[PDB]
């Protein structure tokens, strides 16, 4: 996160850290005790699935404070329509090996109903994006969880205001064109969370693209509303042997 | 009331029904109040609420 601030400990309780062989991979979003939403691209290069760990209740990576909860990942589910190393359909559903325990520091983000998301949430201007990603383009990653308020653009407006992969119906633009504020490498998979009448909801996933905080460009986010039904169906399904699962989309 | 407008007055989820009918609903871990619009937590850690903040104002 570029141009944000530290998310005070416990104020981003749905934020997940994904590690591979102990190394920072990506972010994620807790949506219930055993389910995490992330970005498909995070998993493009994974060799050994057994080395993938999700951490809840994380804040300051430099220390252990006892609020952290680590889990193995039992399943990584990606849409059939996702092509590695691209942007479209950049979403993943992760099943944890064991539930996290909800605490003051570990709380799921609400996965909204599609109708609600489309009719209401999509029109809330500002939303929060978070992670332990790069603090600057070509800079070091964050030791403390960062958060940033970004405004959402209608796709038409995004295109106009821009000055590259396409912007599809499965994405949206948010942020700033002035190169001051963005999500960045290390943040992918993390939440774009939207507040409505006292409750927060998952509306986007930090995806990727062309540099971070690049002048003339906006951040690209996976449009979660397009995937609600897909996610819900999967969450009702029994696990299958072998971590990686490609599931038909729609 | 219609769901497309002002969320049908619902705090959370909204369904249109046959007629000038509407039903609000709430996410798991919440219940709908008698106003037919408001949602109240039924569990300690409902989704999309920040405990340290909820407490900060409790
Ligand atoms: O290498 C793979 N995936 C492996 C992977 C794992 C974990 C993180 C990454 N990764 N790299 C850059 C970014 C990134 C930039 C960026 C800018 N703004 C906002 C968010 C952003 N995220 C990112 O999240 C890639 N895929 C791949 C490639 C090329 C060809 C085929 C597949
Ligand atoms: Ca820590
Ligand atoms: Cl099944
Ligand atoms: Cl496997």
């Amino acid at each position: 996160i570029v141009g944000g601030k530290v998310c005070p400990k416990g104020e981003c309780p749905w934020q997940v850290l994904l590690l591979v062989n102990g190394a920072q991979l990506c972010g994620g979003t807790l949506i219930n005790t055993i389910w995490v939403v992330s970005a498909a691209h995070c998993f493009d290069k994974i060799k050994n699935w057994r080395n993938l760990i999700a951490v809840l209740g994380e804040h300051d990576l430099s220390e252990h404070d006892g609020d952290e909860q680590s889990r193995r990942v039992a399943q990584v589910i990606i849409p059939s329509t996702y092509v590695p190393g691209t942007t479209n359909h950049d979403i993943a559903l992760l099943r944890l090996h064991q539930p996290v325990v909800l605490t003051d520091h570990v709380v799921p983000l609400c996965l909204p109903e599609r109708t609600f998301s489309e009719r209401t949430l999509a029109f809330v201007r500002f939303s929060l994006v978070s992670g332990w990603g790069q603090l600057l383009d070509r800079g070091a990653t964050a030791l403390e969880l960062m958060v940033l308020n970004v405004p959402r653009l209608m796709t038409q407006d995004c295109l106009q205001q821009s000055r590259s992969p396409n912007i599809t119906e499965y994405m949206f633009c948010a942020g700033y064109s002035d190169g001051s504020k963005d999500s960045c490498k290390g943040d992918s998979g993390g939440p774009h969370a939207t507040h409505y009448r006292g409750t927060w909801y998952l509306t986007g996933i930090v995806s990727w693209g062309q540099g971070c905080a690049t002048v003339g460009h906006f951040g690209v986010y996976t449009r979660v509303s397009q995937y609600i039904e897909w996610l819900q169906k999967l969450m009702r399904s029994e696990p299958r042997p072998g971590v990686l699962l490609r599931a038909p989309f729609p | 009331l219609i769901c497309v407008n002002e969320n049908g007055g619902c705090e959370q989820y909204c369904s249109d029904h046959t007629g000038t009918k509407r039903s609000c609903r709430c996410h798991e871990g919440y219940s709908l109040l008698a106003d037919g619009v408001s949602c109240t937590p039924t569990v300690e850690y409902p989704c999309g609420k920040i405990p340290i903040l909820e407490k900060r104002n409790a």
